[PDB]
DNA sequence: TCGGATGTATATATCTGACACGTGCCTGGAGACTAGGGAGTAATCCCCTTGGCGGTTAAAACGCGGGGGACAGCGCGTACGTGCGTTTAAGCGGTGCTAGAGCTGTCTACGACCAATTGAGCGGCCTCGGCACCGGGATTCTCGAT
DNA sequence: ATCGAGAATCCCGGTGCCGAGGCCGCTCAATTGGTCGTAGACAGCTCTAGCACCGCTTAAACGCACGTACGCGCTGTCCCCCGCGTTTTAACCGCCAAGGGGATTACTCCCTAGTCTCCAGGCACGTGTCAGATATATACATCCGAT
């Protein structure tokens, strides 16, 4: 049973990916916020992807639902086929 | 589950409470399947008349409604050939909260008053809708056939 | 042109017509498709390809790189304004993002 | 048995990338881009010539209609050279 | 004024209320009985046939669906019944 | 005397350098024991694949690199150079999902 | 259901099966049309109209109105909060918008 | 002259089961009827991807059940599948 | 037909209350300007693909059913004109 | 000794007045006579129809009320009531609906 | 704290146009029969995906000194809200024209659809060179002292 | 303004590698050619409403006057992320194993498209009846200057 490793997007981690986006200085608590919003985007797109999967009678999800699942909600996506 | 519970009270109701000119029971030591016998309404075209009806409870009683088909034959606009009932609260407007009580009062104000609008078979209720009362005799006959 | 070859060849395109055709067919977007319409749609995807093509080929020589990579095709999406607008939506396979700071973030003296 | 053989855009993109730069190689992720690329673009001008042909009730997706779909989907300066270029393609074709 | 079991049975199913629901209409009704009716019934009232969907998808997150206070007052004062129907 | 730079000149070096590259910024093994968390919250005993576990990681960078050009452009029009919090549910909130 | 009555009457709802049938027919969404997915498109379109005429007709009676007009649609749309989700990008015309002030704007307290 | 095809006795019809009193607006039945149509092209749309991503040919039950599951949220989309369960199996039998 | 001066025949009072509408109490005098270039940008972009329609549906006199279409191709999907 | 009344009571009692109400804000001929310029400018001797007409201006109003109310929130972020332009680009821009 | 002035809410006629209801009908929906081909199901096999160590090790975590910066506060001139007299044209009704949307009989050519087949296109193999990795050298900012 | 030591970064030479591209064999999808039901252009007729005017009334916009709330420029503060050094830890590559269900193929069966015939449900149309906008006439919460 896994449970509470959001901490595996970490401090540096987030910190890098915010230096990408151009900031200097960032608070100490928006690390927080952003793994909110990390989160909730992310069981937003496993729901669609899972849903995707249960509708073929598979035990296993492929990069294809999941593109598609990208493609449905507006966020389309190169690189995996389609 | 509580349904056992559920068909315990239904049949302690009916003893206390006996339905006016009808009554019901179980058919046997089965608890889903039980015996009803009615009595024709006097406004009616089945004035005596005598009808048994066979009712199946379901597994998910009283929420899912059991299936009633009359035992003989009834020559009835509301009537099939097996003795089924279109009516509402049978399939589509079932309530769990409504007794046997309720729904044979439904039932015998549908005999009393037929409607052909929603038939189950259409001949007898396009010839009650063209006429009435040659209906009304030969309904009484029939009812006087079998029901005697 | 009158002719019996391929398609592609008859109309001097590259992408296939049978193909497209048949993707036509059997894509669910309409009873009967015209003769007319995947050559036109094939054009337009020639188009549009070469465009996005001989764009990333010279951002690629400009990084004298000659063999692609989809930093470069990123690169040629977001530098035009046009296609960008086009290709707004989309996301690009390690694609990164594009080299530009606001302003006033720079700092000051 | 044989495995089920699959599609791509993968020989007809290199031979147009070949026509316009003689001299430049394309990865498998970027060839991989392309065929994604080239799908979506495909998908997104079908679908609007199909919704255009039941929004005028009519059965055939003809030229015209991806000509609108095209002339729609695109920002003006490719709008028009790709309007262009299939007009150029289609009467070569039927010249 | 605390009612006795018979008004602490349900409408449906004869048995004690658990985890109250409480209705617009001031109707209550164990919480099995609610269960296997909004999903498995005609999303209506089972006493007035008002349709009550829009309020139990309004609590349903909030967890107000079940009337808390009724529930600690019949806890409090008939805890038995609450035991012996725990097993259904 | 001992050498150290004066902050935001680093910060830039970073930018620049990020800006200028293309590799993962997460690590996909953390990035994965969420995703099966959530999978196992959604569904128990489901598959992956590495291939699905890069779309999802890589979704997820582009998704989260739009949110923070735009809750800079926030924090830079709030007459700020650090980005707050109240930036970034603004910025959710005028992108048009959250409202 | 027996009953060889009416489709939308056999399975005991009000939209047309049938139509609901023939548009996926000639829709031109597939070859192939299910015989069971015309009832279940039906029965989800008029479980959400049947919520939405719902929450209509109770923002109505708050209004103290007996005739449904588009306000009342729009109030109820906006006060659902996943309604709104369903259709916040979406605009309903002569609607207005609801009525909501921010706490900054409102006067000094004095 | 030409038959124009509307969802409005049917809008009607539902509002006065469900309410037997409050009237309705032509404005109102406008909205009623372009929702229900946007509905459904949604659904049906959804259904129509999901029938081609399976390489099938055929629009089930259980196409419209997982395009039902995608669009609307969550609480509605499980009220919606209960319905349409409900319905199918009174179709059914 | 000659007809010109279209933008400035829109009111100042007339964004005067699309911004109270909107619920923004203090408005700056170089609002109405910019409000005036979005207009033009959005009948231009909606009207545009409305033309593109009818041109293409052997019609000229745009319908309302053509621009309820635009918006909805957009995302801006209006209500109440059929469809 | 008028009743001069303090700057924004009125304002307020002004925003309810129209905020409670659904009546078109936009005067009619002139946005018609706008809309068909911007159309004659597109194509010539093109002819309109009254709902079309109806069904722009009600877009625009939306479109109006909703670019206004991200201003508000963007313009009450930098501890201002004073919306200025850079509010109204800041908000086109975390839309992204200039391209 | 405070009493008029203001707008807001409430009570009542009335008259109005919109909504609900009855009718004609007629075309789309419904019931029956058929065929077949698409979908469900059994069997298999093998690709890869989970799982597991195990060594290495770049990177996460923590402490800490400190300096840039968000935040608190003051004033001040300014653009902005508020009111009023004025002007302007927006809206309402009423007329007239006709140009174009829309419906109708129809002929025809664009294309649905099937047998033959072959070569373009794809799966697998092989080869070398564009590029990754590394070490070293020269070039570009940078920050403390003026 | 300046220069100098110090890191930080682009560049050159070298070496290796694995995958990008070319070549070969083979299978099946595109091409040819023919037939035939039918969407659709198409000329023609009907009739609806959109344009344009025209007069008029009156509500809304304009320009201005005026008092001022605050946007903002500036100042002062302490506080909270940053850089860097030091320590631990799980990431990361490499390897091997089992099986499991993804994928493929062969067999069968029954659901549904297609046609045909039949019928009534819903829409166009007309018309009765009332919900509420409008208009007038009352009473009260509230604003702000005054206390
Ligand atoms: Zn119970
Ligand atoms: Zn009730």
């Amino acid at each position: 049973v896994l449970r509470d490793n959001i901490q595996g997007i970490t401090k540096p981690a987030i910190r890098r990916l915010a230096r990408r986006g151009g900031v200097k200085r960032i608070s100490g608590l928006i690390y927080e916020e952003t793994r909110g919003v990390l989160k909730v985007f992310l069981e937003n797109v496993i729901r669609d992807a899972v849903t995707y999967t249960e509708h073929a009678k598979r035990k296993t999800v492929t990069a294809m639902d999941v593109v598609y699942a990208l493609k449905r909600q507006g966020r389309t996506l190169y690189g995996f086929g389609g | 589950g509580s349904a056992l519970k559920r068909i315990n009270k239904e049949l302690s109701d009916l003893a206390r409470d006996p339905p006016a000119q009808c009554s019901a029971g179980p058919v046997g030591d089965d608890m889903f399947h039980w015996q009803a016998t009615i009595m024709g309404p006097n406004d009616s075209p089945y004035q005596g008349g005598v009808f048994f009806l066979t009712i199946h409870f379901p597994t998910d009683y009283p929420f899912k409604p059991p299936k009633v088909a009359f035992t003989t034959r009834i020559y009835h606009p509301n009537i099939n050939s097996n003795g089924s009932i279109c009516l509402d609260i049978l399939r589509s407007q079932w309530s769990p909260a409504l007794t046997i009580s309720k729904v044979l009062l439904s039932i015998c104000s549908l005999l009393c008053d037929p409607n052909p609008d929603d038939p189950l078979v259409p001949e007898i209720a396009r010839i009650y809708k063209t006429d009435r009362d040659k209906y009304n005799r030969i309904s009484r006959e029939w009812t006087q056939k079998y029901a005697m | 042109s009158a002719s019996a070859k391929t398609r592609s060849s008859r109309a001097g395109l590259q992408f296939p017509v049978g193909r497209v055709h048949r993707l036509l067919r059997k894509g669910n977007y309409s009873e009967r498709v015209g003769a007319g319409a995947p050559v036109y749609l094939a054009a337009v995807l020639e188009y549009l390809t070469a465009e996005i093509l001989e764009l990333a080929g010279n951002a690629a020589r400009d990084n004298k790189k000659t063999r692609i990579i989809p930093r470069h095709l990123q690169l040629a999406i977001r530098n035009d304004e046009e296609l960008n607008k086009l290709l707004g939506r989309v996301t690009i396979a390690q694609g990164g993002v594009l080299p530009n700071i606001q302003a006033v973030l720079l700092p000051k003296k | 048995r044989k495995r089920s053989r699959k599609e791509s855009y993968s020989i007809y993109v290199y031979k147009v990338l070949k026509q316009v730069h003689p001299d430049t190689g394309i990865s498998s992720k970027a060839m991989g881009i392309m065929n994604s690329f080239v799908n979506d673009i495909f998908e997104r001008i079908a679908g609007e010539a199909s919704r255009l042909a039941h929004y005028n009730k009519r059965s055939t997706i003809t030229s015209r209609e991806i000509q609108t779909a095209v002339r729609l989907l695109l920002p003006g300066e490719l709008a028009k050279h790709a309007v262009s270029e299939g007009t150029k393609a289609v009467t070569k074709y039927t010249s | 004024a605390i009612p006795s079991l018979s008004e602490c049975q349900c409408g449906i199913c004869m048995e004690i209320l658990v985890e109250p629901v409480t209705l617009p209409c001031n109707h209550t009704l164990c919480k099995p009985c609610f269960q296997s009716t909004v999903e498995k019934a005609s999303l209506c009232c089972p006493f007035c046939r008002r349709r009550v969907s829009s309020w139990t998808r309004y609590h349903t997150r909030r967890n107000s669906l079940v009337n808390v206070e009724l529930w600690t007052i019949i806890q409090k004062h008939y805890p038995r019944e609450c035991k012996l129907r725990a097993s259904g | 005397k001992p050498h150290r730079y004066r902050p935001g000149t680093v910060a830039l070096r970073e930018i620049r350098r990020y800006q200028k590259s293309t590799e993962l910024l997460i690590r996909k093994l953390p990035f994965q024991r969420l995703v099966r968390e959530i999978a196992q919250d959604f569904k128990t005993d489901l598959r992956f694949q590495s291939s699905a576990v890069m779309a999802l990681q890589e979704a997820c960078e582009a998704y989260l690199v739009g949110l923070f050009e735009d809750t800079n452009l926030c924090a830079i029009h709030a007459k700020r150079v650090t980005i707050m919090p109240k930036d970034i549910q603004l910025a959710r909130r005028i992108r048009g999902e959250r409202a």
